[PDB]
């Protein structure tokens, strides 16, 4: 825990949660995302979202933790939330290695 | 004000989580 | 962003767009790139290209 001051961490830790919730509310509110689950769907109307608290929360940890997770975002909103998120995670780890070296 | 702003973010997440459970129980397949 | 000239910070983004769009055209001009919706039923159309 030494190579990064014990201030970013508490900034970091809540940051994962912070993006996690704003992910949830937007994900639950989407025009593009409600889809039908049946493998060969004959134009039924059984569509719903796939984003919940645990599902979005875990992606927040997983994306930061640099092991890929599921819930490939589909809408421009949910995708752009992941797109910006990955950048923050990508630099911090790369920051983490560089300083520790 | 890192602690203060972090508490504000905690407030945001708390209010959402309180609203999250009802939106867990509300929708189903159609 | 200090350990890279801003020129690279420009080339990278335009590279992503270029490779993305040329991907779309090449994905279009491809026979094997049209998956079949309702895969279990072999009598349908293959509009599903996943790009």
């Amino acid at each position: 825990l030494n190579p990064l001051s014990p201030d970013i961490w508490m900034y970091v830790l809540l940051a994962c949660l912070g993006v996690s919730c704003v992910l949830f509310v937007i994900a639950r509110f989407s025009p593009y995302e409600w889809y039908n689950p049946h493998p060969c769907n004959p134009d039924s109307d059984v569509v719903e979202n796939n984003f919940t608290l645990l599902n979005s929360f875990w992606f927040g940890v997983g994306a930061l933790m640099q092991q890929g997770s599921e819930l490939m975002p589909k809408a421009l909103s949910t995708r752009i939330v992941g797109g910006i998120w990955w950048f923050f995670t990508l630099i911090i780890i790369s920051s983490y290695t560089a300083n520790l070296a | 004000h890192g602690t203060i702003i972090g508490v504000t973010s905690g407030i945001v997440l708390v209010l959402l989580i309180i609203s999250i459970l009802v939106q867990v129980k509300q929708p189903r397949k159609k």
